[PDB]
RNA sequence: GCUUCGGGGAGGCGGCAAUAUCCUGUGAUCCGGAGAUUUCUGAAUGGGGAAACCCACUUACCAUAAGGUAGGUAUCUUGAAGAAGCGAACGAGGGGAAGUGAAACAUCUCAGUACCCUUAGGAAAAGACAUCAAAUGAGAUUCCCCAAGUA
RNA sequence: CCUGUAUUCGAAACAUUAGCGUUAACAUAUUAAGUAGGGCGGGACACGAGAAAUCCUGUCUGAAGAUGGGGGGACCAUCC
RNA sequence: GGGUCAGCGACUUAUAUUCUGUAGCAAGGUUAACCGUUUAGGGGAGCCGUAGGGAAACCGAGUCUUAAUAGGGCGUAGUUGCAGGGUAUAGACCCGAAACCGAGUGAUCUAUCCAUGAGCAGGUUGAAAGUGCCGUAACAGGCACCGGAGGACCGAACCCACUGUCGUUGAAAAGCCAGGGGAUGACUUGUGGAUAGGGGUGAAAGGCUAAUCAAACUCGGUGAUAGCUGGUUCUCCC
RNA sequence: UUUAUUAAAAACACAGCACUCUGCAAACACGAAAGUGGACGUAUAGGGUGUGAUGCCUGCCCGGUGCUGGAAGGUUAAUU
RNA sequence: GGGUUCUAACUCAGGUAUAACAAUACCGAGGACAAUGUAUGGUGGGUAGUUUGACUGGGGCGGUCU
């Protein structure tokens, strides 16, 4: 049957995406957490 | 608020008298259409000139 | 803002007390006006969001003083 | 990895990790100071955008073809100069819980704590008495030990 | 035995710290009124309105100004 | 309660306080922060003891109550370390909730909506309107033709999910098979967008909001609290 | 239409009916506000509530609690 | 000691000009009302935080509690 994950490029980088994440001062704060946990993966 | 006459009004004083009226009354109308001047030396002086 | 531009009154944080002495917070916010003051020396009408101890603070001082002293304060 | 200035003196071309061609007393590799180069993204700043992409305008020069080189072009503030963004803790400031404790719970506690927001400096803040004292008076602020788990 | 250790020591260049000198930017009050005090509502004071001083202020007011004013925990007088 | 083994896993730390032991000094004991060319030496501020009675003033081997000088009440070797037992405040022996609060992340599932596209084999029925002829004083009315309505009918795709068997450590964290319903509509479906947690959305089942819903998820307050349950590791003597 | 994943129904919706609100910057709803939806609509409209095609119909009670109107009197805040 | 009128505060989610929104100017309409701040009485499950005993031949009901 029908799952949850319904993969879009489009949404996921419009959702998720480095300049979703840039327009939010709490999307900056995501990413200000990911970069000092050393993530390397900033974003989807 | 005090205020000097720039003319003759009914009920409140001659020309050139300093009278007492309600804020708004000096604020709203006398001042703003050049009825008075605000009481202070700097206008008493220019006005007794 | 909700912020007198001549007196600097902002809005304060203070507490609802019941009469049981339940607390809430609460805000107490200015007796902010929209006001068109004569300026004679510059022959017009100056609109200001004031508050009623700033119109008095006009009364006394005088419009060109509390203009000269929001503008050497900034926004004008 | 390029230049230079110093150090050094026989090896060396980063590691996994060797192999090949080689470099090195005409001083290499290596170390320290300075400089040069420094793609694109990102405050990203010419406009835009699904970051690392798309699309430009303009000045000067060169080319004759469909371009190349060097620049300029964001916004805001202040009257050309600044700012922006990021990043430990500590400071100052604007907002500000609840679990919990009270053997229930509402005053109260937790606690002006967590958290959110703003903004500095090597510290910040405070600071020179419209302060205390009531003693023969003392003499700003800050921090430590007592006073005292007292009033 | 090797690298070391004790001891003695080096700098072309750049940084930093001080002292000195000089520049250019900003600043340089002159004694303090919408202030002190007061009413109402809150807040802060160890202090929960309490007999509650003192501080802060949303709202409404509002002096004296050295022959004066603030404090000394309600308040008054005296004294400091 | 434990499949077994190995490894790890539960009474701590800080401060205050009381009692006990021990050591030093002893009617006295001891310094703290600090300073110090630093375990020393200095630093006596303070603390405890040396007196109690009384609310207190006050008095003091006494004092309080009282009119009482009576009666009566209460009175007439420590200290500083070190070690140990208990207690207090802290997560306070360890593990364990359902929660509550704050700040974020989510509508690629699903609910509703907005924009913009797409789909619906095949076969039926035959509303209004219209035309003609007749008819009527005229409308009316009749008959034939014609037309193509409908949350119309039968039925594939598609959407759905009524019944049963199977399957239930599945082929599958909701299916298969055989039947079943809607199938031009209040239809289905693609792509993009909107609404966010006491909030949304809901043809309403407390449904759905990413296999999570009578209050999502993640992180944080947080080691929440747990008068409850479990566990708590060497030996011998009284 | 519905309990995705044990309930498809007599449940929800429905055309229709009634009550009631709303004169437009509407009532109402989101929002701290600005700004919105209602609606580039306007009482034959829009909201809320109940009922639920249609046919025949829909009796009595205003004491309670709401709602609407009234204000003679009683009581009654801050303030003063 | 209440009304009435006025306009000058204030309001316009009216017209005209300013490109558009907004502001501004004028006109028009209202107008010391409205509206907002502080204080205050009412209303207020719209929303929160909580309480709602124990004994008991299981609990509830009843009874009881000194
Ligand atoms: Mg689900």
């Amino acid at each position: 049957m029908k799952r949850t994950f319904q993969p879009s490029v489009i949404k996921r980088k419009r959702t998720h995406g480095f300049r979703a994440r840039m327009a939010t001062k709490k999307g900056r704060q995501v990413l200000a957490r990911r970069r000092a946990k050393g993530r390397h993966r900033l974003t989807v | 608020m005090q205020i000097i006459l720039l003319q003759r009004i009914v009920n409140l004083g001659k020309l050139g008298e300093t009278v007492d009226v309600k804020p708004g009354y000096g604020r709203n109308f006398l001042i703003p259409l050049g009825k008075a001047l605000p009481a202070t030396a700097a206008n008493i002086e220019k006005f007794e000139a | 803002s909700r912020v007198c531009q001549v007196t600097g009154k902002r809005p304060m944080v203070g507490n609802n007390v019941s009469h049981a002495n339940n607390k809430t917070r609460r805000r107490f916010l200015p007796n902010l006006h929209h006001h068109r003051f004569w300026v004679e020396s510059e022959n017009r009408f100056v609109r200001l969001r004031i508050s009623t101890k700033g119109m008095r603070i006009i009364d006394k001082l005088g419009i060109d003083k509390v203009l000269v002293d929001l503008r050497a304060q900034g926004q004008k």
